[PDB]
Order: structure tokens, then C-alpha cells, then sequence
RNA sequence: AAUUGAAGAGUUUGAUCAUGGCUCAGAUUGAACGCUGGCGGCAGGCCUAACACAUGCAAGUCGAACGGUAACAGGAAGAAGCUUGCUUCUUUGCUGACGAGUGGCGGACGGGUGAGUAAUGUCUGGGAAACUGCCUGAUGGAGGGGGAUAACUACUGGAAACGGUAGCUAAUACCGCAUAACGUCGCAAGACCAAAGAGGGGGACCUUCGGGCCUCUUGCCAUCGGAUGUGCCCAGAUGGGAUUAGCUAGUAGGUGGGGUAACGGCUCACCUAGGCGACGAUCCCUAGCUGGUCUGAGAGGAUGACCAGCCACACUGGAACUGAGACACGGUCCAGACUCCUACGGGAGGCAGCAGUGGGGAAUAUUGCACAAUGGGCGCAAGCCUGAUGCAGCCAUGCCGCGUGUAUGAAGAAGGCCUUCGGGUUGUAAAGUACUUUCAGCGGGGAGGAAGGGAGUAAAGUUAAUACCUUUGCUCAUUGACGUUACCCGCAGAAGAAGCACCGGCUAACUCCGUGCCAGCAGCCGCGGUAAUACGGAGGGUGCAAGCGUUAAUCGGAAUUACUGGG
RNA sequence: GGAAGAUCGUCGUCUCCGGUGAGGCGGCUGGACUUCAAAUCCAGUUGGGGCCGCCAGCGGUCCCGGGCAGGUUCGACUCCUGUGAUCUUCCGCCA
């Protein structure tokens, strides 16, 4: 129940703390020094109830404006003071509608100044309030007259302020932390305290800040003059941690959250509302919760926006805040994040209506989790951070159907085998290149299909199509069950006018080579093709013997363990005199088969399945 | 700390049988060992004085796996010890656990001699130990546990073993694959191809 | 067995060899910056501002010293509600216990800093003219009295701080008396000096019925020792500067007095005029010293963080007393400055202790836990206290260990790079096949640190006593902050894990593209002027590896201050 | 954060400028340009984005541009009232 007052000023908003407390919000030195507002200031009414109301005095100055929006971050109800004196003004209507463009949940009325001024001023006060509250929807709301040096309003007041609900949010969140007031009690640590947008976070807890980009572990919390062990979002935390970092680097707009960020964002979309209509590429403040920013607007079809900070800046998704124009003074605009970095060439004409379908098709983290990974991988880091999830939330990806999970991204099923059919088409046009191959290596497979995606989402999908059958491998090769190598032409129409002659007698590659004209780099292709056949061998590369003159080389050979108790090379050249060269080069050919074994002398025979078995 | 690398790449920017890698094969040499050491391996550059002794330092480094700074521990303790340096040197340096279960037969390669070690798998005195970089007691009988026991890979390296003919200062009675240290070998019963010596001067800067 | 141990290069010139510096390859660090980062063990973690410090903690403890009951709980008489033996409340130190007060001891140890200090120090090796509480050995004493007072009570001051007036009381508090030599003085003879009791049990035996009595325990006094520590002295050793050569008057001795626990110009009076020194006095500058640490082959050189000892210091300048022990880090008093409160009269405080903040800076930790262990103060003891310590948290800061997978695998793919376009190359690399699950995760099992001590026990000793007390065994239970410990057994899948520098030569490792003495590289001699093996990028290779690289400082190379070891 | 200020052409700097912006200088590019540096003159220094079609963070096309706007005025780089950012200085920096 932090509760802001909010108007115009001397309308008696400090007055009004003192009539609750007697006790005040004051804190800087210049305003206790010249007895204003200068800049935000917070007070709190710790209570033996056990809730400690939050009270926060604002500027009405609209030049210290941009401060207030600073300020108007976490309210969980509002309350707009207006004076019996000077009434409603026009300023009281600037407050009301930036809280209405803010979203805050609710808000109370004050008249102040009563005894002050003559019941009918009293009363043209109330009429013009009453006149006021209808324009911005609010509907309930505790008007209450009062004198605060009469005490008349106390007791009314006093319900009012325990009436209001908490605005409790999911525990599932990674915590998140606006860094507003920099200040080090000399008692250990730093203190830094903000409002906590998001998840939870405890005296043990270490927190990654921002910019120094560091780990720092919180040495103590006080939740709100309330010093506890724990502090949950909602509220602002004095938050007291330990870490190398100091005061001096921290400035006002740095970012105390949970997980490393995504790096700033320039460009954003975001939902656009607005009291009046605007105009496109224009500069402008943009405000946000404990945020003053400048940058330039953008338009996108329709009530849809970009915009862009010349200024990059980490920000997050479905993070409410109010647009004012770039010289103060007027309000203009809401706006809410919708995407944090659209893609370039986002204008096309098929591709509005769908991000129509990702934003305006779906409200929930998960109907739009489900858009995006149907657009394409999803990093959870990133998309998790647009959501703020938790592991638990993490888990809501695992219960969708049809999803294929690799270590980041899911791909839908019968979406993951569409794209599969397109790879698989290519795929088939590499089988035509070569029907004879059985088929395509997988490395040049994945340079093939989709380079710029990711290894895990993309050897996961194949294991997928494994899990179907689809693919079948053998030698490492992975394929298509259905090719039957029938022979491409490309090998036969060289192979099959050189293959009797071939085959009839060895023949060295150039000799005809020659006569074929063919390069021979050129051979080293449709030759071992045919050695994959198995009808043409090669002791070496250039020269091709056929498979019937190696099977006698091989039964002479058979005669050395026999007629010599030894494998001397001798008996190749002690029978039918084959020539010392190429009986070499052919043991040679079965050491590389591992047909064969040397040792000293003579080469084993431990394995071999030629010999004949008797 | 492993090298974690490709092996006969090492193996042949020397162009020697480095037996890092053996399995099926004593050899590959089909790899084209000796001509691509790397992109100018093709010539071979003559390599100054200080390039070769540090060149087989390097060599003989990579065919024990082991890194530089405790290489040059071992290096300085062995000056340390009395007797010839080089030689307790390379004794010492067989005294590894890995290299003694690489040459009792059980292990396709010196590093999975380190990844059986680390998997728990040996069992020393009828304790299990981990540090293959130990240096095996003289005498002492060194033992696989029985769990370790099933894996088929070991035998089939033993049948390498024979054929490697193995080193005979060290006792494997290899009827259950359990062997026994002895003691730390002498210059004259091993190698005599390495050059040892190389190393010690090259460290005398 | 106590060692085993020493390498050069580049650069002067047209070229040579010398002389000679300058530069590099090595090692090391209380380092830093940047890049990079998976885990574990062991270490270390303001060298800057002896600069300024909030808040909390670090020094208390004994009722077995005394008077008491402030608080808590029993018990006691009584209240006597009612739930009629459940509860009601007054009084009750009478018991367990204890606030505060008096008294005993601690607080002079423990820890931090190295400012000062060039000698009042520290080290080595000696010496006489000393003291030493509590521990311990021998030795004897220990009897008999008085007068006070804090606390407390009433009065009263001052904003607070802190008192003040009056009155009451005990003590192992104080002050007497007696007492005494192996004590001190005295050649001697003689003279003179000390005090405390308390606690535990207990038969007989005295009981003003408080107590007395026996016995035991422990305390007190006295004297000589022992150990220990401390003081004092001796000679040498322990930085630089001679563009510092003259220096000193209570300073050099003498007598007497004074003074110290003790020698002594330590001090005073008086006499003498000496006294120091080129073997460097005085003066100036700098500095904590040593064991030791790095480096070196060695000799040397530099250094003296952490560990250990000694000295010196505690915001600054000072001073003195109490005390066995101080001119006293969390004692006192004076002065000053710096901060804080005040009713403005007056007051208060000192992290160079443990954490912590700020500042400085290139830059270095938890306002964490426990006395569980060791150690210490008090206590008979139990226990109390301990930021010593035991630990953990944080950091790749350093050392050490491991992993980021294994084996096989040629259809040696594609891509990249290159090419003579011949083909190489990346590469068994990949894929595949067959394995693996270290550690982490997840789940179990599960040490030693824990010795003692409590209660009781039997027995012994002691004793008038089978008691008490003492000792030895035994039974019971019990003592863990660390600790979800160490360590071990399961689960599942390579699942969670490789970077950084360099590639002209010195110096290991090269091609293309881009650029064109530009932009830029650079420890040194050097490169770049349109085809750069030196710039920038790619590919490839080399070197280190959970680390990698430039800078910071010392030694080494430097035999280039040359005793070893130069002209 | 507050109290004040200056700054943010069109390659840079300047005098500025109420006349359709003008000029000076400097740095570099190209002509003059020397065995090189140097000189003094000339021409120029493409800015920013918007929108569109490619993968081409590029082209094509359009529009605006002296920080961003407005008020003024016949005419604003100019003058004037503000206002944003960076920059400069003092004060403030309380679980
Ligand atoms: N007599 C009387 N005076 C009142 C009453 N309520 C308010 N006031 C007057 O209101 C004046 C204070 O106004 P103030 O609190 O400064 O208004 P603010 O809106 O808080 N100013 P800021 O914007 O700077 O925060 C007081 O001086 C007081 O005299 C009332 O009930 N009676
Ligand atoms: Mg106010």
C-alpha cells in the first residue's frame, strides 16, 4: 500500500502529511533550507498495525515534472489533493491523466483548505472535482473535507487507507530494481533503495548490476522503515549490498535486475494511446517508472509505434509508461512495450498482419510464446527476459505439445517437418545431381540447408527425422531409405564404354586417359565410383586393376605360409615371376585394408577372411 | 589439462611414429605424414640449433602428454637427483601410471591410460587412485578393481602388447592383468634412438 | 645420502678485429592493467594517507574473600481465592543463585603499525653490580587488638556529565601491638621487622543452644633457593654523504653527598682539563634490526611482505603515580589540535585491535559463525569471558591437481584458404561406428577431530573415623561452530566446461587480400614511398593453457667496480 | 537533483550576419605543386535521416538539416522566448 498524493503546488500536500502524521517527507537540505518540494520526497508512518504506509510528496512544477514521473513508479493507490481555496486546476486534470495513462489501480480525493474559505467555495471546489473525476474513468473514490488544523477528515481517512487492496504480482518473475536515490550510511554497504517492479529478492541475495555489469551480494534490506530478511516487489527496498562497486560510477537511471541484460535498445515498439492524436519522427520525453528519457517517436500503421532512443537504454516487455513532449509541460501519450528489437524491413505487407498475430492474437506470455516460436527460435534468455521468467515459467514451454526442444529454442512438430520437407526437397535435388549416391554427407547437409540457425535446434531436428525413420545411415553417410543407386549418367557415360575394355584387361588411367581426353583429377571421381562399386580396384590412384586379376594376385599370394613356413615376399617372384614393384604396391593395398599384418620378416595373418578355410 | 587436440598431426611434424594413436593401425603414414606438417610443411625448413633441441623437447613432451610446467618439474628434480641427470630423467618420466598401464598392455593410448585412471578403474594396494601422473613404486604391484573388470577394449590392446614385444623392467604377469614395477630403468636397457640430453642442456640457458 | 655444478645474441664500419657501453633471450614478485575463465586442494590477499572515523564486538571473572537481595526460581510463615489442596498474594536471604557495591587477580599477556630510531637499537660472543608476582623445593611462623568506609539510608547540587552534605556497617580492605632469625643494619655487641583466614566432613566431647571440638582441604606470613623472565654492562658486527675536519663543559676522570632493585655524571657540590677523531669525529641525508627471502654455478648483489624473535609507538606533545611487572594500544592527569552534545554554565571521545566507512590511489576481503578443538584470564571446580584461535565467505592474486572426453573411422566430404587451377590444404579432422560419466548436478552411506568432563560406582590412600577429601578402575549417559564435513556408494547423459600471445632477424613458427614513408608497428638493429614473409585483416602454423600477454622492481647474463674476477 | 553558464555549420575554425546567407582562414582531396618537404592561389570537401526494392547496416527515391522546436519578420544559420543533450561551476546528496 505505497500511496502517492499528487497535484499542483501549495495545495497543501506536505500540509497533508503532517495532518496523517504530524511527521514529514521532507528530507534534502535545500527544502527543509527554502521549505519546498524541490524534488521528491518520501516519507513513511511505520505502525504498531504492522503496516507502514508510504507517503510521496511531488513537485507540481511541471519544469520538476520529469522528476515526479520518476516518482509515480510502484503506487499501488493515488491521492490527488485538490484546495477548497484555490479549486480545481488545470494541472490537477495534467496529474490525473498521467495516472490514468500510468494505469495506477486507484486513486482518492482530498479537499483541503475547507475552514479556510466559505462553504460555497467549499462547495464550487466539490462541483468542479465531481466534474473532473468523470473524465478519466475512475469510478469509486473517497472524497473527504477537511481542515487539517481541524482534524475533521482523520478517522474517515484512517479506514480509507487500510480499505485499499495491495497490488500483490506472480512470484515467478526475475527480480527487477529502478535505482532512484543513491546514499551510503557509513554502517556497511552501500544502501541503494528503489521500487521493485518485479520478483522477489532476500538479504542473501546477489543481484547483477548493470553497467559494471557485476554480481553484488545484498548485505541487508529494510522493506519500508520495517527491517526485514526479505523484500518482495511492489514496494520501494532500501536495498543494502556488498560489492566492489561505489557511489561515485552509480547515477541515477542505472539498473539493479536479476540476469544479465540483453544489450540496450534504441529501436522498441509500443502500444500507443493517446488523449489527442500525434505525429510521426517527432522528439519527446519518454517517461517510465523511475525513468526520464528523451527520444524520437515513430509511427507504425496505425496506434502501433517504434521508438527510438538516440540514447540506447535496457528496458523490458509489458512495462507501462507515459510519453511527454520533448519541451515538458504537455502530456501527450501512453505507451506500453510491446517488442524490445523488431527486424529491419518490418514494413512488408504479409508480415503486419502477423505481428498483428503475435501482439493483438495474444495477451498471454504464452500465446505470444507459441507466435514467436512459430516465427522461429525463440532464445528463452531473451524472451524470458521480455517476460521476466522463472524457471517455473520456464517449465510452461515443456508442457506445450509438439514443441522440439533443443537446448534453447522449441520448434513446432508438424512446423519443424514443413521446414524439414523444404531441406529434405533440397536435399532432393542434391540426390538428383547424383541419384546413384545413396546420399548427401550430413556436414555439407547442414552448410546446406539453414547455416545461420542454430546447432542445437538444427542436429536436434535431425535426430527427429532419425526418431521417424526417415533417415537411415550407414558409413556415416545419412540417406533416404527409397534410393535404389540406380546409376547417374554422369559416371555411366564414361563408365560404361570404358568399363569392358576396362574390365577386360587392367588398362593405367592416362594410357586411355588420354584417348578419353579426361583430366585426371577429373577420373579421381567417376574411378573411385566405380571402385564403390567394387568392380574396379586401385593398388594406387592413378592405376585401376579389376577385381579378377587382384583375387589371383591374392591365391598366388596364398602359397607363401604353405610352400615356405614364412611370409617371405619371395614365392611372387619364385612362381609366376610378377614383378618386385607391384607385388610391393600390393602389399601395400591389403596393409591398407588391414587385410594383412607385418611383423619382422614376414607379414601375420591373424584376421583375414580370403584365406581359404582348410 | 589434457591436450585435447588432434594427435598424428603433432605425431607427424616430426614425421616419426609417435604412437599417440594406434588402435587397428601401428600407423596410419597413408595420412601423408611427412609432407603436411602444416600449410608450408610442404618445404621443409632447416630448423637452427635452438629450433631442434627444443623441436624433440617438444616431441618427446607430446609422446608422454604431459604440460610444460610440471615437464620442467620433473626436469629440475631430476637434476636434483644424484646419478645422471638425463638418465633418472627419462626413468622417472616412465614412471607415470599412465605410461606404465599404456605399456602393460591395457589401454589403446597413453590418454586413455589417463581416462581409465580417472574413471576409478585401478586400484593400487588395494586402494583406487586417480593420479596417473604418479610415479609407480619399485616392487609394487598395481592391480585393476574386479569392477573394472568387463570392459573388452583392455585384452584387445593386450594382444597389441605382444606384438609391441613390451619393456622387460617391468613385470606384468598379465594372467590378470595386474602387473608389477620393479624399478626405475637404466639408460642402457631402453630407446637407444631418443636422445635424451638435448632437453637438459636446453633448459641450461 | 645430506648434493649434481657456470652456454649466448644484436648493434658502430664499405669490409676486419679490438676497446667500450646500450638492447634481448632466464628467473622472481604482498604486483597492476587488459584479454580470458570450468572445477578442486594449499597459500596469500592497503607496499598509498603513523590520514580522518559512525555503529557493534574484541576484558573480564571469583559468593570457595565481605556486607547484602537489585533481579530469577525454590523453600518459609501467612494471605484463602476455589478447581477446597488447584490457585490467589503479602512478607520471608533462609536456599538455589546474583544486579550493583567493597575486596582479590587480570587489564604490562594476546593483536596491530614501522612513524621515530644510524644506536638507549638488533645480531654474535661475553660479563657483574641486580630484581623476579603467580608455579615449584627446603625452611619455619600464623598470637593478640583498634579505628574506618564503599554499598546502603535520609538531605541536596547540576541540562547532562559528574557529584555534594549528613548518618549506619563488615571484610583475606586499612592501621596498631605482640612475636622472631639461616632476615637487614651492625666488625661485633646489640637494634628492628610479619600476618588471614576461609571452606568440607565428622564421632565423642563443650553449646550463651549462635557456636565449641577433632580431622582434612585450600589460603595468609617469614627466609634461603630452583627455574623463568626482566634490567644493566662489555667488545665487535650492523646504511649513505668529506662539495660535512674539526667536535664536546657536567661532556673526561677525582672525592663526598644524593639516587637506582642494581654498576654508573644517573644526579648534585668541589678540584683537575681533559675528552672525541682520516682505523673518518662532529654535522647532514636516509633507515626499524635479525633469523632469513629472491637471484647467482659460486662468490657476491638486492631485499627484510606473510611465519618467528627483539626494540620502538598508540590522535599530537607531555608528565607522573599505582603496581611483581607501565611511564601503560580499549589506565589516570595536564596542554594542544581534531570531531560530537549541551538549558552555553559546561562536557565527551581517539579502530597503526576484529569487522566496517570515507579518502588516497594502479589497486587488494566478511559491519559472518563458534568457543567444538588448541591456547589464555578468573575460579577449588563447574562454568563465565576470548574478533587470540578454530573456521567459513569473497578474489585465477600465486603454487599444485583435474576436466572441458575415448577408441575406431577415408567416400581424405563440403565450406574456407591457397594454387601453377596442375591440385594442395585444412584433417581422422568431421560425420559415423563402437565407448566413456572424471568432476559438477541429483540421491544415499558416512570418519577423525572428542581429549576430557558429569553422575554414580567398587577399591585403595588419607584420617579418631568405613566420614570428608585424594587416587585407581568400572557402569550410565554426555560434550561438534566447522558439517548437507572429510571420505565412500548410486542415478542418468559428453551431457556443464579453451582460451591468450606470437610468426622480418635476435627467437619456435608463412601465404593471400587490403594499404602505399599514409594510417600504423616497435625490447633492440629497424619496416611501410602501389605486389610490405615487420602495417591492418583473413587463412595456416608456432608458443603457453585455466590461464595468456605488455608494463612495474631485483638479480642474472654484466668478467660492464672485475675478493674469487678488470685495465 | 537544484542554482547558473555556454557548447552540439555543411571537412574544421572564425567574423559573424535580420537579406534569399556571404566571406575569411585552416585540415585533407584534386588541379599550380617542387628528385622532398614548403609555398601561395583555384575547384571541391554529402551532412543527416525518411520512404521504397534487393540481402545489398546497400542501392534507388524523397525530404529535412547550424542541438531540437517555436515565436517573430516581407526574409531566421542569424533575432527573440524557451527547451533537450553533452560540457563547465557552486550547492544538495540520511536504511
Ligand atoms: N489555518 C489553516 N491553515 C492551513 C490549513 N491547511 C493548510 N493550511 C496552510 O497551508 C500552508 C502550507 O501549504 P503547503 O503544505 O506548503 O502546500 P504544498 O502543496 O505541500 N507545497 P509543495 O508543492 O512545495 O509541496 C500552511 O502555511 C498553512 O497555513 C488549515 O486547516 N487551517
Ligand atoms: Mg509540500
Amino acid at each position: 500500500m505505497i500511496i502517492a498524493t499528487a497535484g499542483h503546488v501549495d495545495h497543501g500536500k506536505t500540509t497533508l502529511l503532517q495532518a496523517i502524521t504530524g511527521v514529514n517527507a521532507d528530507r534534502l537540505p535545500e527544502e527543509k533550507k527554502r521549505g519546498m518540494t524541490i524534488d521528491l520526497g518520501y516519507a513513511y508512518w511505520p505502525q504498531p498495525d504492522g503496516r507502514v504506509p508510504g507517503f510521496i510528496d511531488v513537485p507540481g512544477h511541471e519544469k520538476f515534472l520529469s522528476n515526479m514521473l520518476a516518482g509515480v513508479g510502484g503506487i499501488d493507490h493515488a491521492l490527488l489533493v485538490v484546495a477548497c481555496d484555490d479549486g480545481v486546476m488545470a494541472q490537477t486534470r495534467e496529474h490525473l491523466a498521467i495516472l490514468q495513462l500510468t494505469g495506477n489501480p486507484m486513486l482518492t480525493v482530498a479537499l483541503t483548505k475547507a475552514d479556510r474559505v466559505d462553504e460555497a467555495r467549499v462547495d464550487e471546489v466539490e462541483r468542479q472535482v465531481k466534474e473532473v473525476l468523470r473524465e478519466y474513468g475512475f469510478a469509486e473514490a473517497k472524497l473527504f473535507i477537511t481542515a487539517a488544523t481541524e482534524g475533521r477528515g482523520m478517522d474517515a481517512l484512517r479506514e480509507h487507507l487500510l480499505q485499499l487492496p495491495e497490488r500483490e504480482h506472480a512470484s515467478q518473475h526475475s527480480f527487477r530494481l529502478a535505482i532512484d536515490r543513491a546514499f551510503t550510511v557509513k554502517g556497511a554497504g552501500l544502501v541503494v533503495t528503489g521500487t521493485a517492479l518485479s520478483g522477489e529478492v532476500k538479504v542473501g541475495d546477489s543481484l547483477w548490476l548493470t553497467g559494471v555489469n557485476k554480481p553484488m551480494r545484498v548485505r541487508a534490506l529494510h522493506a519500508q522503515n520495517q527491517p526485514t530478511e526479505t523484500a518482495n516487489a511492489g514496494q520501494r527496498i532500501a536495498l543494502n549490498i556488498a560489492g566492489d562497486a561505489e557511489k561515485e560510477q552509480i547515477n541515477r537511471g542505472d539498473w539493479l535486475l536479476a540476469d544479465v541484460p540483453p544489450e540496450p535498445f534504441t529501436r522498441v515498439i509500443v502500444e500507443l494511446q493517446t488523449h489527442t492524436p500525434l505525429t510521426q519522427w517527432q522528439p519527446l520525453h519518454i517517461h517510465h517508472a523511475a525513468s526520464h528519457v528523451t527520444g524520437r517517436v515513430s509511427l507504425l500503421e496505425d496506434n502501433l509505434a517504434e521508438l527510438v532512443f538516440d540514447t540506447p537504454l535496457w528496458l523490458a516487455d509489458n512495462d507501462r509508461l507515459v510519453l511527454r513532449d520533448i519541451s515538458a509541460r504537455n502530456t501527450l501519450a501512453g505507451a506500453r512495450v510491446v517488442m524490445l528489437n523488431p527486424p529491419r524491413r518490418g514494413k512488408r505487407k504479409p508480415e503486419y498482419l502477423q505481428w498483428l498475430a503475435s501482439l493483438a492474437r495474444a495477451q498471454s506470455d504464452a500465446d505470444a510464446l507459441s507466435v514467436h516460436l512459430e516465427r522461429g527460435a525463440v532464445n528463452l534468455a531473451d524472451f524470458a527476459w521480455a517476460r521476466q521468467l522463472n524457471g517455473e515459467g520456464m517449465r510452461e514451454l515443456l508442457q506445450q505439445p509438439g514443441y522440439i526442444q533443443a537446448g534453447y529454442s522449441l520448434l513446432n512438430a508438424p512446423v519443424a517437418a514443413r521446414w524439414q520437407r523444404k531441406i529434405l526437397d533440397t536435399l532432393a535435388t542434391y540426390h538428383e545431381q547424383h541419384r546413384d549416391e545413396p546420399g548427401p554427407g550430413r556436414e555439407r547437409l547442414r552448410r546446406m540447408a539453414l547455416p545461420m540457425e542454430d546447432e542445437a535446434l538444427v542436429l536436434l531436428l535431425i535426430e527427429k527425422m532419425r526418431e521417424s525413420g526417415d533417415i537411415h545411415s550407414h558409413h556415416g553417410w545419412l540417406h533416404l531409405p527409397d534410393h535404389k543407386a540406380g546409376f547417374s549418367e554422369e559416371q555411366q557415360a564414361i563408365w560404361q564404354k570404358a568399363e569392358p575394355l576396362f574390365g577386360d584387361e587392367p588398362w593405367w588411367v592416362r594410357d586411355l586417359a588420354k584417348e578419353t581426353g579426361t583430366d585426371e583429377q577429373a577420373m579421381r571421381l567417376t574411378l573411385r565410383q566405380a571402385a564403390q562399386q567394387g568392380i574396379i580396384t586401385a593398388i594406387v590412384k592413378d592405376r585401376y586393376y579389376r577385381n579378377d586379376r587382384i583375387v589371383e594376385f591374392a591365391n598366388m599370394i596364398r602359397d607363401l605360409d604353405q610352400e615356405c613356413g614364412s611370409t617371405c615376399a619371395a614365392d611372387f617372384r619364385d612362381r609366376l615371376g610378377v614383378g618386385r614393384k607391384l607385388a610391393i604396391q600390393i602389399l601395400e593395398y591389403f596393409d591398407r585394408i588391414g587385410f594383412t599384418r607385418r611383423r619382422g620378416n614376414d607379414h601375420l595373418l591373424r584376421d583375414a577372411l580370403l584365406f581359404p578355410e582348410k | 589439462a589434457r591436450y585435447l587436440g588432434p594427435k598424428l598431426k603433432l605425431s607427424r611434424r616430426e614425421g616419426t611414429d609417435l604412437f599417440l594413436k594406434s588402435g587397428v593401425r601401428a600407423i596410419d603414414t597413408k595420412c601423408k605424414i611427412e609432407q603436411a606438417p602444416g600449410q608450408h610443411g610442404a618445404r621443409k625448413p632447416r630448423l637452427s640449433d635452438y629450433g631442434v633441441q627444443l623441436r624433440e623437447k617438444q616431441k618427446v613432451r607430446r609422446i608422454y602428454g604431459v604440460l610444460e610446467r610440471q615437464f620442467r618439474n620433473y626436469y629440475k628434480e631430476a637434476a636434483r637427483l644424484k646419478g645422471n641427470t638425463g638418465e633418472n630423467l627419462l626413468a622417472l618420466l616412465e614412471g607415470r601410471l599412465d605410461n606404465v598401464v599404456y605399456r602393460m598392455g591395457f589401454g589403446a593410448t597413453r590418454a586413455e591410460a589417463r581416462q581409465l585412471v580417472s574413471h576409478k578403474a585401478i586400484m593400487v594396494n588395494g586402494r583406487v587412485v586417480n593420479i596417473a601422473s604418479y610415479q609407480v613404486s619399485p616392487n609394487d604391484v598395481v592391480s585393476i578393481r574386479e569392477k573394472a573388470k568387463k570392459q573388452s577394449r583392455v585384452k584387445a590392446a593386450l594382444e597389441l602388447a605382444e606384438q609391441r614385444e613390451k619393456p622387460t623392467w617391468l613385470e606384468v604377469d598379465a594372467g590378470k592383468m595386474e602387473g608389477t614395477f620393479k624399478r626405475k630403468p637404466e639408460r642402457s636397457d631402453l630407446s637407444a634412438d631418443i636422445n635424451e640430453h638435448l632437453i637438459v642442456e636446453l633448459y641450461s640457458k
